[PDB]
């Protein structure tokens, strides 16, 4: 009983699973080093290795050692050393097939499929099961779709795949599905449609019948591809008749029957017209269908959809061929209005009358309005009040007005006093529709809380087209007390979110982002906008907070999908490998996962580096080398969300994809500059003891600088609700490129001087004090360009200048870099003037004076006693004492953040003395 | 809806 | 509405579904699991336009000669902008006639007892009432809410 009783008690939470086990040794085997380690392998990774390598070097051949050190080795990132194990233990001896299936589920988890098709093809031969006869062909595949390309690809790879399972079809040894599914990918792979079309649509589909249509979604595909139109729209309109509402079928239907009207397709003589039988030809036969659809649709105790959609989808498609010759769908003005007649009620009148908004004249958005404001149910309008509604009906039927009277362009033409009166009408309504819905749940959204987002959307337009300034704070008065009242709408957090960080607040941010719960994949598409503004406010806590929520989803992601891959061969999937492994490819590749990294390496750096550990031994614990970065520059993703906000702009000025691409391209070329900024900060520590690599990272650094100075000229105005332009624009105004490079440029010249010597280098020391005496001189234009005031009174408004707390965190940020710069030269200078005369002279005056600009901006971040001191409907007039007090108190915790960290390293100016 | 974990 | 199914790369797009506080995110192995062994029953709607209208998750783990073998439901979510349309009893259809037709026996489910909008959704798409699990949603500090385990009987069969 020593290995349940001794494990079981070995295993209890960390130190009764190892003071049991670390009492083991004295107490009787050859796991209890693993046992002990499992639970000590917190944060001492030696301590835990010189064990782990000690025993896999033993021959374990045992379940649990073998088990345990499976999970050690891909808990620590290092998956490697696991394949090394079982083969170990499998050339001792030839396991039938629990050694050798661990063997080839670690060599697909390590990433080998060039040799997991051999051991799979040795299972096979040991034990003649089918499913292992598969995992061949499925590494086989595994490696056709890494090395893509190529003439091994469909040459060498997939073709032979296909050989080797041809092998057994030519038997009756494929009974089962995901044989089918692994067999029809390899055909499609191949390109042989034609010949995968007939695996499925033959004897060997009918097997496949598992899923709800991965019969007909299967032919669908090969039907497309192998342009055959009339087997598509014959199936796709059986598919329509028995569910007339899929949007994916109208599609393909019009599709095909339009390309069937284009190849003028012609009936055969006998037998149905094609293999599903009844297609259809022309507009006639394409129009009566429709028009049966929506009839049968009348005809139901549901009211899909469907059909109204598909009407007006054929309305657009028929004018984009013909326009003149319209049989009997009628006017897409009337066909708009019936639809939101009849789907007026729900919240999905909007999201499917925006696609098709385009079929109107684009003159008559002015009076389809105000036909669509004839139909709702609204009261008597000059009761010395506003027209108001009766029902919840009556109030969905009329936001659902005003978002299209939105989207239609009419709220873009006003001029700053209509569209006041504008944002007035939708303050009345949204408190009026707080009337209903007074007995929701508190999880449920108020049924007027959209009249809100329009009285913001329009506040924000104001501040946005005259930089007014008065608008901001009611807009953020207005998004408080929606949030107060339903208190999970989560457009109100992402809007709060969005306006507090462009207001200069980021502390009610963080505070908000907690709230609507972001949990893990949230993390890749939702915390970009912490991750934007956390570390740019001088929220130094937060942003480290943020990054490492972020960073642990990242690696997680990593092991756990690597995982998860190897979990979908034993449960026979063979058609989402493919698809996981592009989804953990996408995941790596992310943008923000880039930016995460990047950014805590430079948090760790300039929070406590040189502070309380000295740059070298904080570079080592990173891992962190000026000759290799771990970021993939060519497939950079970018997979945030950027329609996470709701947006009823005119379709034409919300998010348009130039946007997008644009917005990819700011973020590569600010991650750049932020990456070799890193790397080459990464560089001063082993420069004393080379300067060839550190010489081109600078070359690389002034030409992306140049590069990003050239994007900011192209004057590129991103949309409120876009993708947040980066911190580059803001990075050039407040000189701190120059201000940088000046000091790489500093670095080199002192390596130069150590090179050659104090002896006949007088040309190198002159160059050298002069880059002192003008590298002081930007340090102190960068503190003439940041001084100001966080927060005024002007005229009783507030005026948040948030600028100049960007610009405060720029030269932080900078006189960190000047400071291990410095602390370079130090050690360059240190021994010279020990061996013992007019360029140390001037080194101390440097630092002298670099000391007393430090005291200087540690003194102008005491705009702690300037923000103290500020004094700052009738619930209305109370939100705005509480968004000026957030204001008010982030401004102070990012001076008092910042003002910290400036103390603390303002003592680190005493080791640089010389 | 089931438990997270 | 489109009724396919959930492809890995919609989960960087289910932001309008899962921003909710009652729709869990549930982490990525949770899903890569249930992507991997029970495709069938992880239908997706998506709209004209894009906008993922609402998902159903769904397993089916049990064991037959006991009559246990049951076609659970572990999620289900539409987008508050396309609710009341019909579309959650459509895929609850689709989940039971999915776990019908590999011979199960009940559909399961696990609804927290603090919503009567779920609870009232199910008491009349026909589900009764099973156990009542006491403490069952861990947290995410904020207390714990009892779960009804509710049971619709369909179709007896191995
Ligand atoms: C329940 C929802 C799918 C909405 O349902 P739907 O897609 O509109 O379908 P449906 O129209 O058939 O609604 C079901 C029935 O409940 C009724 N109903 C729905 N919401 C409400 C409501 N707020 N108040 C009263 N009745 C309601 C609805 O009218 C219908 O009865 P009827 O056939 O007479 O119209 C959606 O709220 C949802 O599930 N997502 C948010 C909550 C969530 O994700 N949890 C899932 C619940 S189970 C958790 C685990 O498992």
């Amino acid at each position: 009983r020593r290995l349940r009783p001794i494990y079981d008690y070995l295993d209890n939470g960390n130190n009764k699973m190892a003071i049991q086990q670390a009492d083991k040794l004295l107490k009787k085997h050859c796991a209890k080093v693993l046992k002990a380690i499992g639970l000590q392998r917190t944060g001492k990774q030696e301590e835990a290795f010189t064990l782990a390598q000690e025993v896999a070097a033993l021959e374990p051949t045992d379940d649990n050692s073998l088990q345990a050190l499976t999970i050690l080795y891909r808990e620590m990132h290092r998956p490697e050393l696991v394949t090394k194990l079982y083969e170990a233990a499998v050339k001792k001896v030839p396991n039938s097939e629990e050694y050798h299936s661990h063997l080839f589920m670690a060599y697909a988890r390590v990433g080998e499929y060039k040799k997991m098709q051999q051991a799979g093809m040795a299972l096979y031969k040991i034990v003649p099961k089918n499913p292992y006869y598969f995992w061949s062909v499925m590494s086989l595949i595994m490696q056709s779709i890494s090395a893509q390309d190529e003439n091994l690809s469909k040459t060498m790879f997939l073709p032979l795949a296909e050989r080797m399972v041809e092998k057994m079809v030519k038997e009756d040894k494929i009974e089962a599905e995901a044989e089918v599914e692994l067999y029809y990918m390899i055909l499609e792979r191949l390109g042989k449609y034609q010949e995968a079309l007939d695996v499925i649509r033959g004897k060997l589909g009918e097997k496949l019948t598992s899923e709800i249509q991965s019969r007909e979604n299967k032919c669908m595909a090969m039907y497309k591809k192998l342009s055959r139109w009339p087997e598509c729209n014959a199936l796709s309109r059986r598919l329509l008749l028995k569910n007339s509402d899929d949007w994916q079928f109208y599609l393909t239907y019009f599709d095909s029957v339009f390309r069937l009207i284009e190849e003028a397709w012609s009936p055969p003589a006998e037998g149905e017209h094609s293999l599903e039988g009844e297609v259809h030809y022309s507009a006639e036969k394409a129009v009566k269908f429709i028009e049966d659809r929506i009839t049968e649709e009348s005809k139901s105790s549901r009211h899909l959809r469907g059909p109204h959609l598909a009407k007006l989808e054929l309305i657009r498609r028929l004018r984009s061929q013909g326009c003149n010759d319209e049989y009997k769908l009628g006017d897409p003005e009337e066909l708009m209005f019936q639809y939101f007649k009849k789907f007026g009620d729900k919240p999905c009148c909007f999201t499917d009358l925006k696609v098709f908004v385009d079929l109107l004249p684009a003159t008559q958005c002015t009076k389809f309005i105000n036909q669509l404001l004839g139909v709702v149910p609204l009261s008597t309008p000059t009761e010395d009040k506003l027209a108001l509604p009766a029902d919840i009906r009556a109030l969905q039927q009329h936001l659902c007005v005003v978002q299209l009277t939105r989207l239609l362009g009419l709220y873009h033409t006003m001029d700053k006093n209509q569209k006041l009166s504008v944002v007035r009408e939708l303050m009345l309504r949204y408190q009026h529709g707080l009337e209903f819905g007074k007995t929701c749940l508190k999880t449920e959204l108020q049924f007027s809380d959209y009249y809100c987002l329009l009285a913001v959307h329009a506040l924000i337009d104001v501040w946005r087209e005259t930089g007014d300034e008065t608008t901001v704070w009611q807009a953020l008065t207005l998004l408080e007390e929606g949030l107060t009242h339903s208190p999970s709408n989560a457009q109100f957090k992402l809007l709060l979110v969005r306006i507090y960080c462009m207001l200069g607040a980021f502390e009610p941010v963080v505070d908000l982002y907690s709230s609507l719960d972001a949990k893990h994949i949230q993390h890749d598409t939702i915390g970009y906008l912490l991750t934007r503004y956390a570390e740019s406010l001088g929220q130094y806590a937060a942003a480290s907070q943020s990054c490492n929520f972020a960073l642990r989803f990242f690696h997680s992601n990593q092991k756990d999908t690597s995982e998860y891959i190897i979990q979908a061969y034993k449960y026979g999937a063979f058609e989402k490998i493919p698809e996981f492994i592009a989804f953990r490819n996408r995941l790596n590749n992310s943008l923000h996962f880039a930016q995460v990294r990047t950014e805590r390496m430079l948090l760790d750096l300039l929070l406590e580096a040189n502070i309380s550990t000295s740059l070298a031994e904080s570079i080592k614990s990173m891992n962190l080398r000026p000759e290799e970065d771990d970021i993939p520059w060519e497939d950079l993703r970018d997979n945030r969300d950027l329609n996470v906000f709701f947006s009823w702009d005119p379709k034409d000025r919300d998010v348009s994809e130039e946007h997008k691409k644009l917005s990819l391209e700011e973020e590569t070329l600010w991650l750049r500059i932020r990456s070799l900024t890193l790397r080459l900060i990464s560089g001063l520590p082993s420069l004393n003891h080379r300067i060839d690599i550190l010489r081109l990272l600078l070359q690389q650094l002034e030409a992306t600088l140049e590069t990003g100075k050239r994007f900011i000229e192209k004057d590129i105005q991103y949309p409120f609700l876009g993708p947040v332009p980066t911190r580059m624009g803001g990075f050039f105004n407040s000189g701190c490129s120059q201000c940088q490079i000046s000091s790489f440029y500093l670095v080199n010249d002192i390596y130069e001087l150590d090179t050659s010597g104090l002896e006949d280098t007088m040309e190198i020391q002159e160059r050298i004090e002069n880059s002192f005496k003008s590298l002081l001189d930007q340090l102190k234009d960068v503190f003439s360009k940041c001084k100001g005031d966080l927060l005024e009174v002007k005229d009783g408004n507030l005026k948040t200048h948030p600028t100049l707390l960007e610009n405060l965190v720029f030269f932080v940020e900078t006189i960190s870099v000047i400071l291990w710069v410095s602390s370079y030269c130090e050690s360059v200078l240190r021994p010279y003037k020990l061996n013992l005369i007019i360029m140390p002279p001037v080194f101390t005056s440097f630092q002298d004076y670099v000391t007393g600009l430090q005291t200087l901006i540690s003194n102008v971040v005491d705009h702690i006693k300037g923000l103290e001191t500020h004094l700052i409907s009738p619930e209305e007039r109370k939100f705005s004492k509480t968004v000026q007090g957030k204001v008010q108190s982030s401004y102070l915790h990012s001076l008092l953040e910042m003002g910290e960290l400036l103390k603390k390293r303002l003592e680190t100016t005493k080791k640089l003395k010389i | 809806m089931d438990v997270f974990m | 509405t489109t009724l396919r199914a959930f492809t890995c790369d919609d989960l960087f797009r289910f932001n309008n579904i899962n921003l909710d506080p009652l729709t869990e995110t549930y982490g990525i192995p949770f899903y890569l699991q249930y992507l991997a062994h029970w495709p069938e029953y992880f239908i997706v709607a998506e709209a004209p336009g894009g906008e993922l209208m609402g998902y159903i998750m769904g397993k089916a783990e049990g064991s037959v000669a006991r009559e246990e073998w049951h076609g659970h439901v572990t999620a289900l979510s539409v987008a508050p902008e396309f609710r009341r349309l019909g579309l959650a009893a459509k895929l609850m259809e689709l989940l039971e006639e999915i776990s019908e037709r590999k011979g199960g026996f009940f559909v399961d489910l696990f609804v927290r007892v603090s919503n009567q909008v779920a609870v009232n959704m199910y008491k009349q798409l026909g589900y009764s009432v099973y156990r009542t699990v006491i403490e069952y949603y861990s947290a995410s500090g904020e207390p714990d809410e009892d779960a009804y385990d509710m049971r619709k009987a369909l179709s007896r069969d191995t």
